RNA sequence: AAAUAUGUAAGAAGUCCUUGUUACUUAAUUGAACGUGGACAUUUGAAUGAAGAGCUUUUAGUGGGCCAUUUUUGGUAAGCA
RNA sequence: GAAUACUGCCAGCUGGGACUGAGGACUGCGACGUAAGUCAAGGAUGCUGGCAUAAUGGUUAUAUGCCGCCCGUCUUGAAACACGGACCAAGGAGUCUAACGUCUAUGCGAGUGUUUGGGUGUAAAACCCAUACGCGUAAUGAAAGUGAACGUAGGUUGGGGC
C-alpha cells in the first residue's frame, strides 16, 4: 500500500480514455473528409449533367514558403515578412485566406512562393517538423499530452485535432497557427525546377501564387 | 536667397475650389464642437484670421479646447524619432467634424442593440466586423447564357 | 541567416543577485530563493527582488512613515517590512505597539518603537514567522527625493535644478533667467 | 513552358444585385499549365474588355485534348507579334498530328525565325486545313505529293566509347 | 532526447493517432469509389469541342 | 574646399532603430491653454462634488 | 485629375440609464466639465505579429562620405557637380 | 464497351548506398500480447578478427592539388606608381593632483566627518578625544525682508504587496 501501482493503474485509465476520445475524434475526422471530397466530386458530376458549371468555394488556406534571403529587402516588404513569421529563407507559414491576408501576400510576392496546401501536405508537415511554441520555446510536439496542456482549452486534443483545425479553417485557426512554430524546411529534393527563382511562377520562376503545385514543392521541401 | 515664410509653398492647398469663392456657409458657423470631438484640418484660404499652418492641412485631430470663435486641437506631430503633442487654435472655419468618428458611434449604437436583442435570443451575435471572406461554391447555369468564344484581334494600323 | 526582429543575446537588464559581498546579505537571499522557488505566495518574490536593490533603490523608510501606513484601515496589527533601513523621527510624538522587520534599524528607531512596547526583527525571523508573507504590509521609501534627482532631465522650460556649486547673487540668475537681461530659461 | 496543352477557360464579371447571369466568356488558351492559362485568360479580358481579374471569377478550366491525336494534319495559324519595331500579323503553316503539337512547333519557329519570346506572341486562330489546294506554303505542299519517299543521305552514328576501330561509314 | 519521425517508425507514429491501425487494416488509403454513370449536358460537350 | 550640403539618407533608419514613439496620453489631460473661466468655475465644481462625497459617504 | 506616398478611427480612460457639484453658461431645474449609484465573456467590438512592455540615468565614437535601381537639377557630356 | 497516358493519394510492401551512435540506474508515451512477458516504444548494441607498436596518431621537413598581393596609417576607395618600415636587442606614450557629475560598495543616519590640534604609543603605525568648523536638516527675493497642515499632510485615476 506504498501508492505505487494504486496511482500507475489510475494514470494508465485515465490515458486510456484519453486514446478512446482521439481515436473516436479521427475516425469521425476521416468520414468527414471522405464525405467532402466526394461531395465536391460529385457536385461538379452533377452540374456537368444538368448542363452547368461548378464553381467550387475559393480555398481558405495557404500555405507561404520564404524563397528569398534576408538581405536587400525593402521595409514594407520586409516588415510583411516579419508579421508573416518568415525571417529566414525555407521558413513557412500557414496563412487563412481573408482580403486583409490576400494584400499581405500580394505585398511579399517577389520574396515567396505560396498556394494551396492539400491534407496531404499538411499531415506530412505537421507530422514531421511540427514544433509547438510552448513558454517561447520551440518544443518537438511528438506527443499528444503535449498539445493538450498547451491547445486544449480549445478542444484541441491531439496532432489530428491540430492538423484538422488547419485544413478546416476552424474557429480557433489563429490560435493553433500561433501555436506552431514557423516551419524550417529544407531546399527541394530534387531542385526548383527552373533556371532561375526570381520571376513569377508564371514567368517560369518560383515565387507567387503557384496554388496546387505548392504541394509538390513542400514535399520535395520537407 | 532661400525663403521658409509662414505661407511658403501654399499657392494651390490654400487655393478656393473652383466657382466656390466668397462667403462661407452658415453651415460652419452653425456647428457644435465638444472635448473630445475628432476633427479634421482644412485651411479656408479667405478667412486669414485662426489659420493653420501648412503643415496640419489634411491632419486629424482631438478638440481640447473651445473659445468664443475657435477650438483647441491636439495633434501628434513626428519630430525626429518620436512624436510630439501640439496644441493648435483654430477658427471653425478651417475645421470638421470627423464623419470616421461620427460612423463609429452609430456603430457603437448597433452593437449594443445587437447584443440586447442577443440577450433574448440568438447570443454569442458576432459583434466583430470580420474581412471579405474568399466566396462558396455556386451552380452557373448555361441555360439562356451559352458561353461566346474570344480570341485575341489582329493588328490593325488605325490611320 | 536570419532577419533578427529583436537584439540578439540581450540581458534581462535587472539584478539577479545582490552587488554587495555582504555574506548575511547573501545568507538572506539564499533564504528567500528557496522561499520564492518553493512558495507560491508573491510577497516572498518581491522580498527576493527588494533584497538586491542598491542604497539609491532602498531609501530609508522613516518611523513616522510606519505609523502612517498602521493608520490605514485594518493595518493596526499587521506586520510592517522594510528591506532597507528604518530610521527615526522626531516629529511624531506617539507609536502604536507594532512589529517591524527590517534590515537595518538605527538606534533611535529602534529605541522608539522598542519602547513603544513593539519588537524589531530580522528579516530571517519575518520569513520563521510568517513564510508565505501573512499579514505583512511592505513599506518603501521615497525614491525620487534625492538629491541627485533635482537636476535629472535639465532644459529650457523644464524647471530642473541647474548643477552649480555656488548659490546666490551672481550665480547664474542673469540672462537666460529673466526678461529684462535678455530672455528667460 | 512549350510542354504545351490547350485548355478551355470560361469565366464571366461577378453576378451584382443589378445583373445577375453575366454573359459567360469563353477563351481557348495553349499554356504549361492551369495557372498559366487562366493568367493569360485574364490577360486577354482584360485587354478586349473592361474585366479584371478583382471583378470577375473563372467559371471552368478544362483541358481540351486532340480529337484525333494520330492521324496527320494540315493547321493553319495566325498570329500577331511584336517585334523589335513594330506589331505583325503572320500566316504560317505546320503539318504535325496535334494542335498543342503545332502550337510547340510554332514557338520554335517564332523564336527561330523572328526572335519573338512567348510574352510577344498572340495565337490568332489554330485550324485544320480541310483540304490540299488550300495549303499555301510550299514547305507544307511539298510533303502532301503522291508516293513520297526521300532517303536520309549521311546517317552519322552516336559512339558510346572515346576510340573506335574501325573509321567509321555514313551509309543509310 | 531524440525526435522520431513518424510516416516511419510506426511505433510513433502509431503513439501518436491510435487510427492509424484502423486506417490500415481498413484500408483506408485504397478505397474503392462507387459507380455512377452520369453523363455531361450536350451543351457542356458542343461548348467544349467548339472551335 | 567644397563638401555634401545636406541629405537625409539614412535618417529614417536612424529614427526607426529606437522607433517612432507616441506620446503616451493620460487620463486628466493637463489643463494647459483651457479656458481660464472655464477651469476657474471647475475647481469649484470638483470642490462641491468632493464635499457632497464626503457629507454623503458622512 | 491618378498610381505610389500620407493624417485619423476601429471602444472599458467605452456605451447606456438615473441624478449630484459649480462662482462658468442658459429665458429656464438649458448646457458644459467632472462625478455618485445601476446594466453590459462565448467576440471587451477588424486582420497579422508581439521577439517581454514601459521608464530613467550616464557616457563613447561620429558630425570628409561614396555606390546601385527609380524620380530628378545644372551641364554637350563626364568614372562631372 | 474497355484499356492506357497524365496528375494526385496510401497511417502499401520492399532492395542497395552514405553520414551519425549524443545520453548513461529506474521513472514517460505507447505497441504486441488471454496473461507472464516482450518490443524497433524518452539517443547502439551484439558477434568476430588482426596488432599491441611507431601499426594508428602527434610534431616536423619536403612533395602534390587548389587557394593565398605587404604590414601599419590617413582615407569614399591601398597590393598600390600614397607615406613609415634594411635587421636585432633594450627603452618607448591616457599619468598624478585640486575641484566636481552619474553610478556602485560600505559605515552611520536628521545627522554626518577622529587624524587643524590634543592625549597616547611597542613611535611617521595603531589606539583615544574636547571645542569649533564643513555639508545636510528651508525656501525665496536685487534687496529691506518674510518664511512652509482647511483637511486622517487633501481629492481623483492607476498601482506591487497584503
Amino acid at each position: 500500500a506504498e501508492q505505487v501501482a494504486a496511482e500507475r493503474a489510475a494514470r494508465k485509465a485515465a490515458n486510456k480514455e484519453k486514446r478512446a476520445i482521439i481515436l473516436e475524434r479521427n475516425a469521425a475526422y476521416q468520414k468527414e473528409y471522405e464525405t467532402a471530397e466526394r461531395n465536391i466530386i460529385q457536385a461538379k458530376r452533377d452540374a456537368k449533367a444538368a448542363g452547368s458549371y461548378y464553381v467550387e468555394a475559393q480555398h481558405k488556406l495557404v500555405f507561404v514558403v520564404r524563397i528569398k534571403g534576408i538581405n536587400k529587402i525593402p521595409p514594407k516588404p520586409r516588415k510583411v515578412l516579419q508579421l508573416l513569421r518568415l525571417t529566414r529563407i525555407n521558413s513557412g507559414t500557414f496563412v487563412k485566406v481573408t482580403k486583409a491576408t490576400l494584400e499581405l501576400l500580394k505585398l511579399i510576392e517577389p520574396y515567396v512562393a505560396y498556394g494551396y496546401p492539400s491534407y496531404s501536405t499538411i499531415r506530412q508537415l505537421v507530422y514531421k517538423r511540427g514544433f509547438g511554441k510552448i513558454n517561447k520555446q520551440r518544443v518537438p510536439l511528438s506527443d499528444n499530452a503535449i498539445i493538450e496542456a498547451n491547445l486544449g482549452k480549445y478542444g484541441i486534443l491531439s496532432i489530428d485535432d491540430l492538423i484538422h483545425e488547419i485544413i478546416t479553417v476552424g474557429p480557433h485557426f489563429k490560435q493553433a497557427n500561433n501555436f506552431l512554430w514557423p516551419f524550417k524546411l529544407s531546399n527541394p529534393s530534387g531542385g526548383w525546377g527552373v533556371p532561375r527563382k526570381f520571376k513569377h511562377f508564371i514567368q517560369g520562376g518560383s515565387f507567387g501564387n503557384r496554388e496546387e503545385f505548392i504541394n509538390k514543392l513542400v514535399k520535395s521541401m520537407n | 536667397g532661400k525663403s521658409h515664410g509662414y505661407r511658403s509653398r501654399t499657392r494651390y492647398m490654400f487655393q478656393r475650389d473652383f466657382r466656390k469663392h466668397g462667403a462661407v456657409h452658415l453651415s460652419t458657423y452653425l456647428k457644435v464642437y465638444k472635448v473630445g470631438d475628432i476633427v479634421d484640418i482644412k485651411a479656408n484660404g479667405s478667412i486669414q484670421k485662426g489659420m493653420p499652418h501648412k503643415f496640419y492641412q489634411g491632419k486629424t485631430g482631438v478638440v481640447y479646447n473651445v473659445t468664443k470663435s475657435s477650438v483647441g486641437v491636439i495633434i501628434n506631430k513626428m519630430v525626429g524619432n518620436r512624436y510630439l503633442e501640439k496644441r493648435l487654435n483654430l477658427r471653425v472655419e478651417h475645421i470638421k467634424h470627423s464623419k470616421c468618428r461620427q460612423e463609429f458611434l452609430e456603430r457603437v449604437k448597433a452593437n449594443a442593440a445587437k447584443r440586447a436583442e442577443a440577450k433574448a435570443q440568438g447570443v454569442a451575435v458576432q459583434l466583430k466586423r470580420q474581412p471579405a471572406q474568399p466566396r462558396e461554391s455556386r451552380i452557373v447555369s448555361t441555360e439562356g447564357n451559352v458561353p461566346q468564344t474570344l480570341a485575341p484581334v489582329p493588328y490593325e494600323t488605325f490611320i | 541567416g536570419i532577419d533578427h526582429t529583436s537584439k540578439q543575446h540581450k540581458r534581462s537588464g535587472h539584478r539577479t543577485a545582490p552587488k554587495s559581498d555582504n555574506v548575511y546579505l547573501k545568507l538572506l537571499v539564499k533564504l528567500y530563493t528557496f522561499l520564492a522557488r518553493r512558495t507560491d505566495a508573491p510577497f516572498n518574490k518581491v522580498v527576493l527582488k527588494a533584497l538586491f536593490l542598491s542604497k539609491i533603490n532602498r531609501p530609508p523608510v522613516s518611523v513616522s512613515r510606519i505609523a502612517r501606513a498602521l493608520k490605514q484601515e485594518g493595518a493596526a496589527n499587521k506586520t510592517v517590512v522594510v528591506v532597507g533601513t528604518v530610521t527615526d523621527d522626531a516629529r511624531i510624538f506617539e507609536f502604536p505597539k507594532t512589529t517591524v522587520a527590517a534590515l537595518r534599524f538605527t538606534a533611535g528607531a529602534r529605541a522608539k518603537i522598542v519602547k513603544a512596547g513593539g519588537e524589531c526583527i530580522t528579516l530571517d525571523q519575518l520569513a520563521v514567522r510568517a513564510p508565505k508573507g501573512q499579514n505583512t504590509l511592505i513599506l518603501r521609501g521615497p525614491r525620487n527625493s534625492r538629491e541627485a534627482v533635482r537636476h535629472f532631465g535639465m532644459g529650457p522650460h523644464k524647471g530642473k535644478a541647474p548643477r552649480i556649486l555656488s548659490t546666490g547673487r551672481k550665480f547664474e540668475r542673469a540672462r537666460g533667467r529673466r526678461r529684462s537681461k535678455g530672455f528667460k530659461v | 513552358m512549350a510542354h504545351f496543352k490547350e485548355y478551355q477557360v470560361i469565366g464571366r464579371r461577378l453576378p451584382t444585385e443589378s445583373v445577375p447571369e453575366p454573359k459567360l466568356f469563353r477563351m481557348r488558351i495553349f499554356a504549361s499549365n492551369e495557372v498559366i492559362a487562366k493568367s493569360r485568360y485574364w490577360y486577354f479580358l482584360q485587354k478586349l474588355h473592361k474585366v479584371k481579374k478583382a471583378s470577375g471569377e473563372i467559371v471552368s478550366i478544362n483541358q481540351i485534348n486532340e480529337a484525333h491525336p494520330t492521324k496527320v494534319k494540315n493547321f493553319g495559324v495566325w498570329v500577331r507579334y511584336d517585334s523589335r519595331s513594330g506589331t505583325h500579323n503572320m500566316y504560317k503553316e505546320i503539318r504535325d498530328v496535334s494542335r498543342v503539337a503545332a502550337v510547340e512547333t510554332l514557338y520554335q519557329d517564332m523564336a527561330a525565325r523572328h526572335r519573338a519570346r512567348f510574352r510577344s506572341i498572340h495565337i490568332l486562330k489554330v485550324a485544320e486545313i480541310e483540304k490540299t489546294a488550300d495549303v499555301k506554303r510550299q514547305y507544307v505542299k511539298q510533303f502532301l505529293t503522291k508516293d513520297l519517299k526521300f532517303p536520309l543521305p549521311h546517317r552519322v552514328q552516336k559512339s558510346t566509347k572515346t576510340f573506335s576501330y574501325k573509321r567509321p561509314s555514313t551509309f543509310y | 532526447v531524440l525526435k522520431k519521425n513518424p510516416l516511419k517508425n510506426k511505433q510513433v507514429l502509431l503513439r501518436l493517432n491510435p487510427y492509424a491501425k484502423v486506417f490500415a487494416a481498413e484500408k483506408l488509403g485504397s478505397k474503392k469509389a462507387e459507380k455512377t454513370g452520369t453523363k455531361p449536358a450536350a451543351v457542356f460537350t458542343e461548348t467544349l469541342k467548339h472551335d | 574646399a567644397k563638401s555634401k550640403n545636406h541629405t537625409a539618407h539614412n535618417q529614417t533608419r536612424k529614427a526607426h532603430r529606437n522607433g517612432i514613439k507616441k506620446p503616451k496620453t493620460y487620463k486628466y489631460p493637463s489643463l494647459k491653454g483651457v479656458d481660464p473661466k472655464f477651469r476657474r468655475n471647475h475647481k469649484h465644481a470638483l470642490h462641491g462634488t468632493a464635499k457632497a462625497l464626503a457629507a454623503a459617504k458622512k
